[PDB]
Formats: C-alpha cells, structure tokens, sequence
C-alpha cells in the first residue's frame, strides 16, 4: 500500500530519488532515500548547558 | 502639463526631493520636463541683541527659501495618481499645478 | 531596615535608571538581555549602599511579557497603585 | 500536523485539557480577541438561562517547564460546531490533532 | 582556442513568479560549471526588498493580543515577513497599512507610494472580525541580501531608533528554487553543442535576465581576482 | 510576611543552532551539527532542496 | 556678551535644526507659537525623565514630535500607554493629528544638556557646586568626550558676592566651526537666587 | 580564469 | 549591497611544477564556487597539445 500510494502521486516506486549535490553540481550515485519524517525538538537547548 | 513648485529652507533636502519626484515621475510617465532651479528668496532680519541698549550690537538672519520648479509634459492615467501614495520628505512644501 | 523599591540606585551611573519609571521597576515590553536591571530593590545602611536590584540573569535574553505586583501594601509612588 | 500519524493523535489532543473543547453546540458570534462567543442551539439550550457559552482562551504564559502554554482559535466567525468540538488549538496542537 | 559564446536566446514566462530561461551556446562540459556556479550565486547573494520593522499602534510587545482581529500578533509578523515587495527609487521606504469593517485584510489594502509595487494582491494578513475594530500599522521595507536575523539586528542597528518597534527578521533573497539543465543543442553545423535551461522560482519581486546579469557581473567580478593578480 | 512582592515575566524566543537536540518518533536521537546554507543541500532534479 | 551661540552659529554645517519644517509668511509665527507650546509642555512633563532635545516636524497638516530622551522607560511607562496620553495632548495644543517619536539617547554622561540639567539638580539638593562640577566633567572624560567645559555663576555656596567657576578638560574648540560642540544651559533655582549652568561638550571634529 | 571570464563576457553590465 | 575581494595572500612555490594558491577571504560559499568552476575547467578544457 505504501507502493501502490506512491504510484498514485508521481513519485518513483522504491522510495528513493536520484539527488545531485549542491557543492560540486554532480549526481550522487546510487540513489538515495528522501521523505518525510517528523522531526521533533526536545527540550536539552544548548544554551541552557553551555 | 503638470507644473511642480517644490519650496524648501534646506536645499540639499529640497534636491534630494526633486529627485525623487523625478524617478516618481520617469517610471510611469515619459518625457519629464527637468528640475529647473528658479531664484532662491534670502529674507533677511536685522535685530538689536542687547536686552536693553546697545544699538550698533547686531544679529543679521536670514531664511533662504529655495525654489525648485519641475514639469511634467504629458499626464498619464498611471503618472498623476502616483503622486497621491507618494509623499516626499518633511519640510518640503510642494505646489503641484495641470495647466 | 527595609530594603527599597527606587531607581535611584547608587554608583552605578547612566546604566540603572533605564529600561524602567522614575519610582523604579521595569517599564514592560522592551529587548532586555543579560546584566540589565529589572527592578532597583536596594537599601541604605545595608556612602553604605548597595545593588540587590533583582537583574537579568547572565546570557537571556527577551522581553517583559507581564509584571504582576500584590505587594506590601504601600507600593504605589504619589499614584499607579 | 504529523503526516504520518496513528489516529490516537485526536484522543490525546482533546483528552488532555489543552484545547477548548465545545461543551455546548451551535453556532458563533466570535468576539475572540479576548474570548470565544458560542450562541448554543435550541435543542441542547436550557429553557430558562437562555445563554451564549464564553470561553477563556488562555494566552501566553508560563508552563510548569518553562515552555509556553497558549491557545489560538481554529473557527471563523459564523461557522457551526458540535458538542464536543474543539474550538481553540492548545500548545502542540492542529486542528484538535496532536503536532508535537 | 575555438570556443563560443553563450546568449540569452529565448526567454519564456510559464506565469509571472515561475520563469525559465536558455542559454545557447554552451561548449562541451562548460554545461555543469556554469549551471551550478549560477544556482550557487542565484541562490546566496541575490538582492530582494523585505519586510523588517512593524509599527502596530496600541501594542506593547509582540506576544500581546488584540482588538478585533483573528490572527495574534505572532501570525501577523510570519504573514508579513512572508510579503514581497518591489521597490524601484529608494532603499528604504514606509508603506502604511489602514482598514476597518468585517472581512480579511489583503495586502492589496496597503495605501501604495508610487515607486513601491506590491505584487501579491491577495496575501492575506489579518481577520478584522469586529466593526469597531481598526488596525493602522506602518511597515518598514529595507534592501539587502542574505539572511539577518533580529538577534543579530539588535545592536548593529546604529540609528538610535524609539522603542515600540517590533523587530521581524529579514529573509532578503527573492530566489528560492533554481534548476538547470544540459540538453543537447540543434546547432546546425556543430552536435558537440549544448544548452543550459535554468528553471528559476523567484518570488515575483525580480526579473529574471535582470537577475542572471548580476549573477554573472558577481562571478566575473570575483574572478577577477583570479585574472588580475597571478 | 512577605512584603515587596514583584514578578516580571521575560520570554526569550529561542531559535535552533549547532548543539540543540532533535529526534524522530522511532529512537534517533541527534545533536544538529552544521545548519548548513540552502545552496549547499542535496537538491534532487525537480530542485527542491532537502 | 563677549561669546557666540555654539549651536547658533554651526546650524548649516554640523549642527542641525530641532524645528524642521517649511512655512509660508502666512502660517509661520502660528507653527512656531504651537512649537514653543508644545516643548513648554513637554519640558514640564518630562522632568523627572531625562530629555535632551525636543525635534518637531509637521508635514502635511500633522505634527511629528521626536523626544530624545536617555531612559525611554520612564517616558513611555507601559508599552503605548504613557506615549498615547502625550501624543493627545500635543494634537490638542497643536490643533493637528500628533506623532510622538522617543528616541532613546546613548551615553547621556556625553550629552551636555542632560549633563547641565543633573547639575542644577544638585544644586537644588544644596551639594557642593564644585564636586558637582567635578563629577561631570570626569564622568564626560571617562564616556569618550573629546573634551569639555562646564561654568556655574552666581550665589555659589550662597555666598552675598556673585562669581562665576568653570572647569574644562580636553579640548573645546569654539572657532572652530567644523567641530562638533553641544552646548547647553540649565538654571538652579536656590534658596539664595539662581545659578546658571552652561556646559560644552565637543564630541570631535566632522570632516566633509 | 580569463577562458571563464570570457565565456562570460556576454551577458554582463 | 557590496561584495568582499581577496588579496591573493600566498604562492608556496613547493617545486617548480607545484603550488598552493592561500587565498582569503570570501563570502560564505564563495569558495566552493570557484574552487569547482577552475577544477572543472583545468580538468576537461584547457587547451594543449601532446
């Protein structure tokens, strides 16, 4: 189900995108995963260690 | 054509004024006219500084009103209204006058 | 004695009587940052005066949301209370 | 509002009072910068006590880890809500979901 | 040496924010260099005008509330800093933004100067509920690049400016998503040819040759150095 | 007792910056090392940067 | 009367206007009567806050007041609430829509007005006229003053002859107009009688 | 640096 | 709106067919611009001949 909802939108089948490389411009090869993961910010700030 | 009558006591901010009229004007518009500088007035004062007596002791003043005279040649839908929202500086009284 | 909720808070120049009223306490709002004086609460007797004033702690920053003040009751210059 | 959630993000998010959960139906009169105004329908409406429900909405102010408490309306002016509804977004919260 | 030289040859405008643009010709492998060396400088170093004080009448902070309206005062400065603005004279100018009655506040209700555009006539900023609510604020637009952030902006500004004055942070460039592309060139006589079609995404506020020349002017002068000295 | 009672609220607004402490949902912990610039993210071909 | 106006005389060089409008002959003593009201009235609001330099400007039918003031905190009280009832009572003496600006002044141990107000403050709380002196012309040193003068005349340690003191330190070019002087007067109003205080504060030479 | 230069002497101001 | 020029600091002429070119300072990432636009065409388009 995760394969066929990434067929109805347009995205590649295997989860993973080709991505190229904003230094040098040139493709990264074998290609690597992109998603969406929900990231959260916990409460250990660093300027209340430091 | 749209005379424009800028009057300022400061004359690099009167300048500063006219030109900012112009870009207002060039953007929209086409062909303004030029920022023609006509006479500046220097009203002069002369008055006694003692608080009681002292005649020849005196302050000489004066306020030089500057004159900057801008035309417009052809009003457009667009150039005219612009003028509306655009506001110039404070101490600048501006006389805007079509035909 | 008691100590004393005034602005006119001693050595310190120019750098105390700031971001507050003229009968002391922070003025509210404002972009207060570390060593900035909150509320002048010093006390003579304590040339023998000091700074107790309640300041901000070293390295915060931000902005005085709300001062909230059920003090004893006195607190008040000629009139806010 | 977490893309992939597990559903059990709605129950947390009204269970937990954080949000301004809608004790009584109908519509709105939304004065809201300072409270919610709730005109109720007839049929959940007391005979006597004829009755609009005003709710508090709790702004900012201090948790107990510092962090910031504060609630933000999720409905429009003139738009109608169901018993048990939520009408303000807690911390942490997206359309009574829970966004963490 | 039997190179060429690149030309705008075909500008083409999909809508007014989202634009492509060739470039024709391009030698062999120059495609990539020029690609990601104009997608590096189009992406860091482009001037856009911004929002950067917000003058609120009856506020005391920005996490206050009030009178009349949806949005808190929080929501109200994201909805600004995401404005775009297109200036043409000045380097700083002061809009004024005054609206009363029932219904949603466009962009579009700013009281406009002559040489200030605002090309987004239905951002939405504010929800003014009550009738008898009134909100008059008066934005201040800088010009800059980069990002500079309110921290930062709290000691460098060096004009003594009167407190009352919320601070919102500057997101200056206009540029937020850039891509090229090498296809293969139909030149006539030539098939070792190549074309670059950069695909810009600006945010309304710059023209897209006028922003290619500047990121050209920029990479030729810090080459300079190179060129000049050794 | 107590007499001179005043309580002042400050609200610092903190941003993130190398240090700070992020995680997902699943067990990975992480301390935000480089918040790098937008150019130099791996962008795929559509050109969104990640 | 031997000595030129400071301020006076550099107004087209380095010194600025505080009134900073354009009228005709028409409206002109009007607007300056509403300035001299307005300061007036500021002046015997704002004591207690320490204000400097009162600058007017109306443009367009609508009056724009700049108080530069060392603590903004005390002028403003709650955040809009004291600078609100100001602005009103400016419109009303006015007869025009008021806008008070406050901006708040950097080093006020350097500005010479501030400086010549605290001393008379002294004065008036019967402290040795020559410590006061003292105090403000090291304290301006200390700030990063180029130099500066200080003079308190008359009734000094309520003594029956009048005379004059004055202590400078640093340079304090007058001639020179390039050079950036704030001056300023204050007036203590003893017991004894008054005692005017001048200050001069020369901050450094402009270049242009 | 001059062969980049002059590929992008075109389009400059 | 200004932009930074270098001075070109250094030739540690290391032998007479080597070199290393200290070069400071540029705006942020401004050096991995034209550290990848010279490689690129030092590598694949310098003219000569053998």
């Amino acid at each position: 189900e995760i394969k066929e909802l990434l067929k109805l939108g347009d995205l590649p089948t295997s989860g993973q995108i080709r991505l190229y490389d904003g230094r040098t411009g040139e493709q990264f090869e074998r290609p690597v995963t992109v998603g969406y993961m929900y990231m959260l910010k916990l409460n250990h700030l660093v300027d209340d260690k430091m | 054509r749209i005379r424009i009558r800028l009057k300022a006591f400061d004359h690099r901010l009167i300048d500063q004024a006219t030109a900012e009229i112009v870009e207002t004007a060039k953007r929209t518009g086409a062909q303004v006219r030029g920022p023609i500088p006509l006479p500046t007035r220097k009203e002069r004062f002369t008055v006694l500084i003692s608080p009681h007596v002292n005649k020849d002791a005196r302050d000489q003043y004066e306020i030089r009103t500057h004159l900057r005279l801008v035309d417009i040649v052809e009003p457009t839908e667009k150039t005219v209204d612009a003028l509306m929202r655009l506001d110039l500086a404070a101490g600048v009284d501006v006389q805007i006058s079509l035909g | 004695g008691p100590e004393e909720i005034t602005a006119d808070i001693p050595n310190v120049g120019e750098a105390a009587l700031s971001k507050l009223d003229e009968s002391g306490i922070v003025y509210i709002g404002a972009e207060v940052t570390g060593g900035d004086i909150l509320v002048g609460k010093v006390t003579p007797k304590g040339s023998d005066v000091k700074d107790s004033s309640l300041r901000v702690p070293n390295g915060v920053s931000g902005t005085v949301i709300d001062v909230q003040v059920f003090t004893r009751d006195g607190v008040e210059k000629d009139k806010r209370a | 509002k977490p893309l992939v959630g597990t559903g059990m993000e709605r129950a947390v998010a009204v269970d937990s009072g954080v949000t301004a959960v809608a004790k009584r139906g109908g519509v709105v009169q939304y004065v809201d910068a300072s409270r919610i105004v709730i005109k109720v329908n007839e049929d959940e409406m007391y005979p006597g006590e004829a009755g609009i429900d005003i709710y508090n909405l709790t702004k900012y102010t201090r948790s107990n880890q510092n962090t910031c408490i504060n609630q933000m309306p999720c409905v429009s002016l003139g738009e109608p809500v169901e018993r048990g509804d939520v009408l303000a977004d807690g911390p942490s919260t997206d359309l009574g979901e829970l966004a963490l | 040496t039997e190179f060429l030289k690149p030309r705008l040859v075909d500008i083409e405008q999909v809508s007014s924010t989202h634009a492509k643009v060739t470039l024709e010709p391009l030698e062999r492998g120059f495609g990539h260099t020029l690609g990601n060396a104009l997608r590096r400088i189009l992406l860091s170093s482009m001037p856009g005008c911004a929002v950067t004080e917000v003058e609120i009448d009856g506020v005391l902070h920005e996490y206050s509330t009030k009178e009349g309206v949806q949005e808190d005062i929080l929501e109200i400065l994201l909805n600004l800093k995401g404005l775009a603005v297109r200036v043409q004279g000045k380097d700083e100018v002061i809009l004024t933004l005054n609206k009363s009655g029932i219904g949603p506040v466009t962009a579009a209700d700013i009281t406009h100067d002559g040489d200030v555009e605002i090309v987004k006539p239905q951002h939405v900023i504010c929800h003014l509920t009550d009738e008898n609510a009134s909100i008059s604020m008066r934005i201040k637009v800088q010009r800059g690049r980069g990002y500079v952030p309110a921290s930062t902006r709290i000691h460098s500004e060096e004009d003594e400016r009167p407190i009352g004055r919320l601070l919102v942070d500057a997101c200056y460039s206009p540029v937020e998503r850039i891509a090229y592309n090498v296809e293969a060139a139909r030149v006539e006589q030539r098939t070792d040819l190549d074309k670059l079609v950069i695909e810009m995404e600006t945010n309304g506020t710059i023209d897209p040759e006028e922003a290619i020349r500047r990121a050209a002017t920029i990479l030729a002068e810090q080459l300079e150095a190179f060129v000049d000295l050794r | 007792g107590v007499l001179k009672i005043v309580k002042v609220y400050l609200a610092v607004k903190r941003r993130i910056q190398p240090g700070d402490k992020m995680a997902g949902r699943h067990g990975n912990k992480g301390v935000i090392s480089k918040i790098n610039p937008i150019e130099d993210m791996p962008y795929d071909e559509n050109g969104t940067p990640v | 009367g031997q000595k030129v106006h400071p301020n006076g005389i550099r107004l087209g060089i380095v010194k600025p206007w505080n009134s900073t409008w354009f009228a005709n002959t028409k409206e002109f003593a009007d607007n300056l009567d509403s300035d001299f009201k307005v300061r007036q009235y500021l002046t015997k609001e704002l004591a207690k806050a320490s204000v400097s330099r009162i600058v007017i400007e109306r443009p367009a039918k609508s009056i724009r007041v700049t108080i530069h003031t060392a603590r903004p905190g005390i002028v403003i009280g709650k955040k809009g609430e004291d600078v609100e009832k100001l602005r009103k009572v400016v419109a009303d003496i006015a007869g025009v829509p008021a806008q008070i600006n406050i901006a708040e002044v950097r080093k006020p141990e350097l500005d010479a007005k501030l400086v010549a107000d605290s001393i008379t403050s002294q004065l008036e709380r019967r402290v040795m006229f020559r410590r006061a002196m003292k105090r403000a012309v090291q304290n301006a040193m200390r700030l990063g003053a180029k130099g500066i003068k200080v003079e308190v005349s008359g009734r000094l340690g309520g003594a029956e002859i009048a005379r004059t003191e004055w202590y400078r330190e640093g340079r304090v070019p007058l001639h020179t107009l390039r050079a950036d002087i704030d001056y300023n007067t204050s007036e203590a109003h003893t017991t004894y009688g008054v005692i005017g205080v001048k200050v001069w504060i020369f901050k450094g030479e402009i270049l242009g």
